[PDB]
């Protein structure tokens, strides 16, 4: 569920 | 000029939520942009030559000539005339692979009343539970208004043992990170704010204590934003600056 807040973002299954 | 002392006093705000900042009240706020002109991340000027940001903002290119920093701006797109626009000459990623990095400007930024570095914390210092801080950036707003202008939000710091509870972030937050936000939700940094500052006022100046990194969404209840804890990397940052 962890999502890094760049544009565009990077999200992970956690 | 002195670090962390803006020449325009920022408005206590009564980025999702928060409000549009007073123009140039956050003079260390940087717009990190692609060579071809797209804002994609934030950053914090910490000295005339050095920009502090998040490692993951740099994944699309390891070449410095791919990035340029925008300083002194208030708008995202139609920048003001006196905005400074410096190319990046060197990139330094933290060597234990944490989500923080340093850009070295190719010519030092001119320190004016609209472009001022922020101060670094004492190394290994822990911002206490419930300290009021500020986040800034041009990121996604989720309909809370202020799109395209530099926004700010006032956030309390939430200590790691509480932030790591199951009902919140359930163990994900490391000791080299910090949490901040309103557990009720509605206020956060969001996409486009990565690498930007989290600063906390101390005595008479703002001290950069976090770098915008990740979250489980933005502004969701029981899901505060996570920031890299800048004091844990101060000795590293200073070693890089003094040798490059």
């Amino acid at each position: 569920g962890r999502a890094y807040k760049s544009k565009p973002p990077i999200a992970f299954p956690d | 000029f002195d670090c962390g002392k803006p020449q325009v006093e920022p408005k206590k705000c009564p980025v999702v939520g928060g409000c549009v900042a007073h123009p140039h009240s956050w003079p260390w706020q940087v717009s990190l942009r692609t060579r071809f002109g797209m804002h994609f991340c934030g950053g914090t000027l910490i000295s005339p030559e050095w920009v502090l940001t998040a490692a993951h903002c740099l994944e699309k290119s390891p070449r410095p000539s791919s990035y340029k920093v925008i300083l002194g701006a208030h708008q995202e797109v139609n920048l003001e005339p006196h905005v400074q626009e410096i190319e990046v000459s060197r990139l330094f990623l933290e060597p234990t692979r944490k989500d923080i990095a340093l850009l070295k400007l190719s010519s030092p930024a001119v320190i004016t009343d609209k472009v001022i570095p922020a101060c670094l914390p004492s190394p290994n210092y822990v911002v206490a539970d419930r300290t009021e801080c500020f986040i800034t950036g041009w990121g996604e707003t989720q309909g809370t208004f202020g799109a395209g202008l530099l926004k700010e939000a006032q956030l309390p710091v939430i200590e790691n043992k509480v932030c790591n509870r199951y009902e919140f972030l359930n163990g994900r937050v490391q000791s080299t990170e910090l949490c901040a936000g309103h557990l009720a939700g509605g206020t956060d940094s969001c996409q486009g704010d990565s690498g930007g500052p989290l600063v906390c006022f101390e005595k008479d100046k703002y001290i950069l204590q976090g770098v915008t990194s990740w979250g489980l969404g933005c502004a969701r209840p029981n899901k505060p934003g996570v920031y890299v804890r800048v004091s844990r990397f101060v000795t590293w940052i200073e070693g890089v600056m003094r040798n490059n």
